[PDB]
RNA sequence: AGUCGUGCGUCUAGGAGAGGGAACCCACU
């Protein structure tokens, strides 16, 4: 549903930058790797945590309830 | 359905002693100290400090099972040297080293503007 | 030198479950079959409702 | 005591009463969460 | 129970988890591979049975 | 992790790794056994039961 | 003199330094206590009064638990299991309230900043949600649609990461030593050339490259450990290491006290 | 460059438990 609060591997907080990640991908039209590096994700654990996430919360909210 | 009490790992149970010291008959002047609710963190450091002492002969730490937060330290010293005294000296040396490291880190952090 | 027809892409021969397998050729066929059978039992979002 | 799937409006109907929504013809008639205190832990 | 050594007596060791645990070696006689294998534990209900299991 | 077994990080497990939600639905009906006789959805009070 | 610290670089939540004249066991124990034994404040109990979001109460409670909270004055705070209190007294817990709901056509995003402290902190800067993003919104919690009301209370207790990873004050603690293979601790796996296959580590520049002329040094021991500590945000890295050292020293002192008593 | 139209609402505190066969299908070691 929502981006995980902390990285599973190390525990770094990654939920703050999900909106920033989307803005960089859309507003700045930057590639995935460049946006992730700008956000400040060095270890590939957080990189795959952010990149591999899927926003199912929006799809669930598409329904009336 | 029957997962272990997570808090129980680092919390002493009712009617349980933190340390249990018993004699060892395998070798002369050998003792076994069972540490309860402890992990490799303290056992490895204590054993490493003990091995750094010339008088101490044997110092080995063993974890019976990952399920139970407990380990056993076998300590054998020379004749006339009580193992408890050696353990106390090792702990005091560890405390002194930790204090020195803390002071050095604080001084370095204060020196650096960032 | 005739080749009256050709495949759009060989990978399409795989089924729904087999296609999920990364590099099926690099893996042994019994392992691919086991993966295809097991994929039906994987826990995940099946629908958004 | 009850809510409509579509209207999402309270009904508070009683026994020996129709289970159909008063506002609409739909009769899913979902029930609201219990008023009893509920607590959860992150563990 | 393909062979005779597929049913053997073990000493119970209570553990705080919901899975049976056995020695690595005894997997070979049981042909176990820990890939979801489910095994059965039968508790004797008499001194005679306990002695027979321990000795035979 | 022998015999293809695996070791999973407890910290990751409690931090949101492979957590699952299981939903089970029970259905009940007041199927009538004989006209004018039907079941009732009411809390039993131990009287005449 | 003892062991000395050489801080190669420092940052708000990341410090890379070097430890010298220290045993490998001591460094490993320091890392272990810093990653597990440091007390921290995090949401422990979640009470739901009115929740109608698409998510689940357990799911949102778990998400809230992972939310970092200020723990600079954690030492002043006392464990709930220790102090004699009925339940989550102000002296051992921090109480926050989360309230939100959607509107006509704008989804309501719940962030860490939405949490409002309700208990009396007695002038202690503890329990405040940690905000580090440039926008300042915080950690996204959930999304509410029109008619979806979220209303809950959160109680955060003092605890260590050992009981649950949510209390972890440090995300990644990089620990390295012996960049050049001087102690023969690791046998590099090579197919054509060991040096070519394995790139040189960053710390290699801080140590003299080995010379093939000299023989292997069998008397050498692990030393000059390069340690990089990164903080999630609850505690600054400097305070993280200080608290780890304090916790290790306190544990050793407790062992000594038990030995003396027995 | 020195001034100006427009809006709001009227009553609220009292002790205890016991039970489905067959057939079909999926799936695990
Ligand atoms: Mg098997
Ligand atoms: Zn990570
Ligand atoms: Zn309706
Ligand atoms: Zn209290």
């Amino acid at each position: 549903m929502i981006v995980p609060v902390r990285c599973f591997s190390c525990g770094k907080v990654v939920g703050d930058k999900w909106e920033s990640y989307l803005n960089l991908l859309q507003e700045d039209e930057l590639d995935e790797g460049t946006a992730l590096s700008r956000l400040g994700l060095k270890r590939y654990c957080c990189r795959r945590m952010i990149l591999t996430h899927v926003d199912l919360i929006e799809k669930f909210l598409r329904y009336n309830p | 359905m029957n997962a272990p009490d997570r808090f129980e790992l680092f919390l002493l149970g009712e009617g349980e002693s933190k340390l249990k010291i018993d004699p060892d008959t395998k070798a002369p002047n050998a003792v076994v100290i069972t540490f309860e609710k402890e992990d490799h963190t303290l056992g490895n450091l204590i054993r490493a400090e003990l091995l750094n002492d010339r008088k101490v002969l044997f110092a080995a730490y063993k974890v019976e099972h990952p399920f139970f937060a407990r380990f056993k330290l076998r300590i054998q010293t020379t004749e006339g040297y009580d193992p408890k005294d050696a353990l106390k000296n090792a702990c005091n040396s560890i405390i002194n080293k930790l204090g020195a490291l803390k002071t050095n880190f604080e001084t370095e952090w204060n020196l650096q503007t960032l | 030198t005739t080749f009256t027809h050709c495949e759009i892409h060989p990978s399409m021969i795989l089924g729904v479950a087999a296609s999920i397998i990364p590099f099926p050729d690099h893996n042994q066929s019994p392992r691919n079959t086991y993966q295809s059978a097991m994929g039906k039992q994987a826990m995940g979002v099946f629908l958004t409702n | 005591k009850y809510i409509c799937a579509e209207c999402s409006s309270k009904l508070s109907l009683s026994r020996t009463d129709a289970v159909r929504c008063k506002d609409c013809g739909h009769r899913i008639l979902l029930k609201a969460r219990t008023k009893r205190l509920v607590q959860f832990e992150a563990r | 129970s393909l062979h005779k050594m597929s049913m053997m007596a073990h000493r119970v060791k209570v553990i705080p988890y919901s899975t049976f645990r056995l020695n690595l070696s005894v997997t070979s006689p049981y042909n176990a591979d820990f890939d979801g294998d489910e095994m059965n534990l039968h508790v004797p209900q008499s001194e005679e049975t306990r002695a027979e299991l321990s000795q035979l | 992790n022998q015999e293809d077994s695996m070791i999973m990080n407890q910290s990751s497990i409690d931090r949101g790794l492979f957590r699952s939600l299981f939903f089970r639905s029970y259905m009940d009906q007041e199927k009538k056994y004989g006209m004018s006789i039907t079941e009732t959805f009411e809390k039993p009070q131990r009287t005449n039961t | 003199e003892g062991p000395q610290v050489k801080i190669r670089e420092a940052s708000k939540d990341n410090v890379d330094f070097i430890l010298s004249n220290v045993d490998l066991a001591m460094a490993n124990s320091l890392r272990r206590v810093m990653i597990a034994e440091i007390p921290t404040l995090a949401i422990d109990s979640v009470e739901v009064e009115t929740n109608t979001t698409v998510l689940a109460d357990e799911f949102i409670a778990h998400r809230l638990g992972l939310i970092p909270l200020q723990s600079m004055d954690i030492e002043q705070l006392e464990y709930s299991r220790d102090c004699f209190c009925e339940d989550h007294c102000d002296k051992c817990s921090v109480v926050l309230t989360l309230q939100a709901f959607g509107e006509s056509e704008s989804t309501t995003n719940v962030y860490s900043k939405d949490l409002v402290i309700v208990s009396n902190l007695m002038g202690r800067n503890i329990g405040h949600p940690i905000i580090q993003d440039k926008e300042g919104n915080g950690v996204l919690i959930c999304k509410l649609r029109k008619g979806q009301e979220l209303k809950l209370t959160c109680v955060a207790k003092k605890g260590i990461a050992k009981e649950h990873a949510k209390w972890g004050p440090a995300a990644a603690i990089e620990f390295e030593y012996d960049p050049w293979n001087k102690l023969k601790h690791t046998d590099y796996w090579y197919e054509q050339d060991s040096a070519k296959e394995w790139p040189q580590s960053k710390n290699c520049e801080y140590e003299d490259p080995p010379n093939e002329g000299d023989p292997f040094d069998y008397k050498a021991q692990a030393d000059t450990f390069y340690m990089n500590v990164e903080s999630v945000g609850s505690i600054p890295v400097d305070q993280v290491v200080v608290r780890g050292i304090d916790t290790l020293q306190k544990k050793v002192a407790s062992i000594l006290l038990a030995l003396t008593q027995m």
